[PDB]
């Protein structure tokens, strides 16, 4: 099967 | 046209400070064209459309792991020419090869 | 503004340009310097091939940028 999307994260 | 490295990944969006993902089953790869140029592309595993195709020269980019994402295996194709950051979350089933793919990307982009 | 074009063989040239300038206006400047027909010029920046008819701003190219100049 296939992973689930990542949760939005701040980019720093 | 043979590929030089391929691996399932998806895309993400960088809004302000905030990297938002994309849901499609995509694939990242590197392809050498008949005039020798090195392309870094991403295509929709679903439709098969190639949405991204960039010609990359040594020192253009780094392909790196993103530490701020715990919940995914987020990588960024980043440019020294500016703020062009391109985000991808690994969609491979097994993490075993995340780091080999990251290395071989960087290798073919900078050592073609 | 000041920008640079570097070829693969390593030859660098310095150009004075505006962001309004069109890619063909840039290949003309390169020709006047090196003698290379624009039809033989490919200019790539940040992984995008710069198209005739678009401008340097369209690709948000800024001062001190280096354009990759590949010959056909």
């Amino acid at each position: 099967q296939e992973p689930e999307p990542p949760e939005p994260f701040e980019y720093i | 046209n043979k590929y030089l490295v391929e691996f399932r990944a998806g895309k993400m969006s960088l809004k302000g400070t905030t990297v938002t993902p994309d849901k499609r089953k995509g694939l990242v790869y590197i392809q050498q064209t008949d005039d020798s140029l090195i392309h870094f592309c991403w295509k929709d595993r679903t439709s098969g459309n190639v949405e991204d195709d960039l010609i990359i020269f040594p020192d253009d980019c780094e392909f790196k792991r993103v530490p701020q994402c715990p919940s995914g295996r987020v990588y960024v194709l980043k440019f020294k020419a500016g703020s062009k950051r391109l985000f991808f979350w690994m969609q491979e089933p097994k993490t075993d090869q995340d780091e080999e793919h990251c290395r071989k990307v960087n290798e073919y982009l900078n050592n073609p | 503004m000041q920008i640079f074009v570097k070829t693969l063989t390593g030859k660098t040239i310095t150009l004075e340009v505006e962001p309004s300038d069109t890619i063909e206006n840039v290949k003309a400047k390169i020709q006047d310097k090196e003698g290379i027909p624009p039809d033989q010029q490919r200019l790539i920046f940040a992984g995008k091939q710069l198209e005739d008819g678009r401008t340097l701003s369209d690709y948000n190219i800024q001062k001190e940028s280096t354009l990759h100049l590949v010959l056909r």
